[PDB]
Order: structure tokens, then C-alpha cells, then sequence
């Protein structure tokens, strides 16, 4: 008798389917200032493929996701 | 040296020292500004900018709006590119920077071995940075992190590629911009905006593909009557 | 002591043997260079000759080493370094390490990124393995947690200092850099 399956068919693919420092200088400081190079932080901003009344209407759902 | 408040609209000039007021409250420093100490160095004229956020405590954020037209390679910034060769796996594209940036050949949306892409020399693309630094030759790749292309890839064929300024889009992509409205009412279309400058159109004819390339690369400081002149011959075509 | 000549010959075969800096002629070895020369002997009686120029005598980083460089160039893949100090003896003839992507730490990961290990402009030692054989590229590695960068300058022009394993901040403002700290 037998009741379950076997591993070597059960393998198939259609079946699957240091250390640390405490600077009291310096241990619970952080940056006050920080250099960025991104104006998207600096701004908001649309994404950029979009499209008007048709052309391509998968970039018309993508502006209704992408821009809220 | 002196009142980061009282400047925040009008032109400042590379050299300048600004100062901010405080036990403080984090702040950031935008692209064209860098940090002396406590206070911020100026390094590229412009019409000075803050902003905060919707919060009290992230502080606020300060920039210059400058226009220029040479790209600089930025991360996360969604980017126009042309495949200049490729190398065995990975394949070079060009971006308008200090040297070509490198795509692979399964960054594509759903690509293996077994399933390589159809990229052609020459073929333009429309991808992100995810190493953009001055040490190392920036790499992109055309899909979200999650796994799937949201509008990335190659763009496609019989359209117009022509290039602008900088702060023209910077400006365009703002969600109260009135030109790129007044087009959608017109004739129809399909645009990409790549933040070098390289803009990409598409319409149903040609004619009307080239009044919208003059339109835009004109409407940094068009008047009302080139305006309605361009305006009415879209009307009549 | 006795200063040789690039022609002059030295012994017979029969009284010694090539090392370094010679060359043969019938029954005859003759010198090859402006420098002293030296005869060792082995248990085995017979001598090794050999000539040098002492100004820069000889240097070898072998396998089992520790040596300094300095982070030039860098990829995705590897970074470039140039040899500085073997050991402690600096040596003017600078020789061209590199340092792969995996080699980086002795746990190995994959997950490891340069960019967040290495910058361009700062000094590391590291235990060199392959000698190399066209250009002697030496391959070093820093699978070692006492092993990395050591000095690293900042944003601009300030040294920071090793706080962690893989961080490092600068002593006059507050920011935290990424690295393949030592020790």
C-alpha cells in the first residue's frame, strides 16, 4: 500500500510549481547635514512617460498609479 | 554670511557663504550647494529655493534652481539612453555624461538566458540609475526594484528625439504646468521626459510631431502670440 | 669586497656557478653588471656566484605577506591599488595590485559592495596571493576582519576615523561613511 508520493519524483520542476566602537565623543551623534544631488527630494515631479487621449492607455494607467 | 530666510527667492552666486538658523533640526543640502562647517557654500548661481516638510521636525531643504544643459549622472532619476555597443552580457549606453553608463542583459522585465531582449545597436531606452557616484562609471537598469518594468524599457520606434534644457523639464514635470495641458486638448500624443534634457514625442502624423518639438524647445519664453500662432496651426492640421 | 664589471669574468665553472646577474662563455662565467659581487657557499662546497646593485638590492611580496597600497582605481567587479609598503621596507618600484569583488571578507558574502567598502584615495593592507604572470598583476584579498582601509579622507579633506566594522565618520561634523573598516 501507499499513501504519499516519492522524492525523486517530488523533485521535478512542474511539481515545485565583527565588532563595534562607543565613542562618547561621538557614539550618539549623527549627520546635521547632508549633501544631496537629487532633485526630487528638492521637488516633486510627475513621471515622466505620459500620454493624452490614447496613445498607449498602459501609460494612462501608469499616470493614474505613478502620480498620487 | 548671512539670513539663509531672507534670500530663499532671490540670486545667489558661487562664492557666497549662507548661515541657518538652530537643540537643532536636520536639514539637507541640496545639489548645488555644499557644506562649509555650519554653513553652506554656494557653488552655482541661482534663484535660491526652500522648502519643508509636511512635518515640523524634518527641518526644511534648500536649493538653486539652476539652468544649464550638460548632464551629470544622478540616482534615481529616470533617464533617456542610447545604446552605444555591448559587451558580451552587459551593454553600454550613452547618457550626455562624463562617460557611458552600463545596462545587463537580464535587467530587462522578464529576461534570461534563455530569454535575451531585443536591444539593437543604436536602440534608445528609458531606465534609472542604481549606482550614481563620481568614483564609479554608473551603472542602470530598466525595471523597479519589485520585478517589474513600470513604463522602463525600450521605448519604441517612429518618434522624434531632440534635446532641451535642464530646468525646461524640471519645469514641465511640475503638476501645474499649463503648456503640456493645453497639448492634451489639441491632438493627441505620447512623451517621455528623460530629466538630460532628451526629450522623446510621438503623434499620429509628422506635422504635428514637429510643431510639438518646436513648441517645447520654445516654451521656456514664448509669447502669446507665437503661443496662439503654433496654437491655431495645430488647430489646422 | 670587490666592485664588478659588465665584461669582466668572474671564475670557471668548475669554481662556481651562475646566480643572478651572469651569463656564460666557454668554460668561463662574466659578469653582467656595475655592482658587487658575492659567492655563496652551500653544505655542498660548490659556490653560487652573483652580482648586484645594492641601491635597490632585491624585494619579494610573497604569498603569505601583509602590504600596503592605495586605492586608485574601481569597478563594480574589482579596485585597483598600487604597492607602496611590503611589510614595512617601502619600495620606489611601485607594483599594481588588485583586489577582487569576493575576496573582500573572510565571510564571504556576495551581498558585499565595493562602493560601500573601497573609494578611490585611501589606503588599505591587505595579504596578496596570485604573483601574476604577463603584467604581475598582484591579487590581493582582505578576507580578514584586522585587514581593509586604515586612513580615509572625507567628503572633502578631513580623516575619519574607524568606528565599526563597515563605518566611518569624520571628528569636526557628523557623517557616516561606508567601509571596509580594519580591526
Amino acid at each position: 500500500r501507499k499513501t504519499r508520493l516519492s522524492k525523486n519524483l517530488l523533485r521535478m520542476k512542474f511539481m515545485q510549481r565583527h565588532w563595534y566602537l562607543d565613542l562618547p565623543e561621538l557614539k550618539e551623534k549623527e549627520s546635521f547635514i547632508i549633501e544631496e544631488q537629487s532633485f526630487l527630494l528638492c521637488e516633486d515631479l510627475l513621471y515622466g512617460r505620459m500620454s493624452f487621449r490614447g496613445f498607449n492607455p498602459e501609460v494612462e494607467k501608469l499616470m493614474l498609479q505613478m502620480n498620487a | 554670511a548671512r539670513a539663509a530666510r531672507t534670500v530663499l527667492g532671490q540670486v545667489v552666486l558661487p562664492g557666497e557663504e549662507l548661515l541657518l538658523p538652530e537643540s537643532r533640526v536636520r536639514v539637507v543640502c541640496g545639489p548645488g550647494l555644499r557644506r562649509c562647517g555650519d554653513r553652506l557654500l554656494v557653488t552655482k548661481c541661482g534663484r535660491l529655493r526652500h522648502k519643508e516638510p509636511g512635518s515640523g521636525s524634518g527641518g526644511g531643504v534648500y536649493w538653486v534652481d539652476s539652468q544649464q544643459k550638460r548632464y551629470v549622472p544622478v540616482k534615481g532619476d529616470h533617464v533617456i539612453g542610447i545604446v552605444t555597443a555591448k559587451s558580451g552580457d552587459i551593454f553600454k549606453v550613452d547618457v550626455g555624461g562624463s562617460e557611458p553608463a552600463s545596462l545587463s542583459y537580464l535587467s530587462f522585465e522578464g529576461a534570461t538566458k534563455r530569454n535575451r531582449p531585443n536591444v539593437q545597436v543604436g536602440d534608445l531606452i528609458y531606465g534609472q540609475f542604481v549606482v550614481a557616484n563620481k568614483d564609479m562609471e554608473p551603472e542602470m537598469v530598466c525595471i523597479d526594484s519589485c520585478g517589474r518594468a513600470n513604463g522602463m524599457g525600450v521605448i519604441g520606434q517612429d518618434g522624434l528625439l531632440f534635446k532641451v534644457t535642464l530646468g525646461l523639464i524640471r519645469k514641465l514635470l511640475a503638476p501645474d504646468c499649463e503648456i503640456i495641458q493645453e497639448v492634451g486638448k489639441l491632438h493627441p500624443l505620447e512623451i517621455v521626459f528623460g530629466m538630460n534634457g532628451r526629450i522623446w514625442v510621438k503623434a499620429k502624423t509628422i506635422q504635428q510631431t514637429l510643431i510639438l518639438a518646436n513648441i517645447l524647445e520654445a516654451c521656456e519664453h514664448m509669447t502669446s502670440d507665437q503661443r496662439k500662432q503654433i496654437f491655431s496651426r495645430l488647430a489646422e492640421s | 669586497v670587490r666592485y664588478c664589471i659588465p665584461g669582466e669574468r668572474l671564475c670557471n665553472l668548475e669554481e662556481g656557478s651562475p646566480g643572478s646577474g651572469t651569463y656564460t662563455r666557454h668554460g668561463y662565467i662574466f659578469s653582467s653588471l656595475a655592482g658587487c659581487l658575492m659567492k655563496s657557499s652551500e653544505n655542498g662546497a660548490l659556490p653560487v656566484v652573483s652580482v648586484v646593485r645594492e641601491t635597490e638590492s632585491q624585494l619579494l611580496p610573497d604569498v603569505g605577506a601583509i602590504v600596503t597600497c592605495k586605492v586608485s582605481s574601481i569597478n563594480s567587479r574589482f579596485a585597483k591599488v598600487h604597492i607602496l609598503y611590503v611589510g614595512s621596507m617601502p619600495l620606489k618600484n611601485s607594483f599594481r595590485g588588485t583586489i577582487r569583488k569576493e575576496d573582500v571578507r573572510a565571510t564571504e558574502k556576495d551581498k558585499v559592495e565595493i562602493y560601500k567598502s573601497f573609494r578611490p584615495g585611501d589606503i588599505v593592507l591587505a595579504k596578496v596571493i596570485s604573483l601574476g604572470d604577463a603584467q604581475s598583476n598582484y591579487l590581493l584579498t582582505t578576507a580578514e576582519n584586522e585587514l581593509g582601509v586604515v586612513v580615509a579622507h572625507s567628503e572633502s579633506g578631513i580623516q575619519m576615523v574607524p568606528i565599526s566594522w563597515c563605518e566611518m565618520q569624520c571628528p569636526k561634523t557628523h557623517t557616516k561613511e561606508f567601509r571596509k573598516v580594519a580591526r
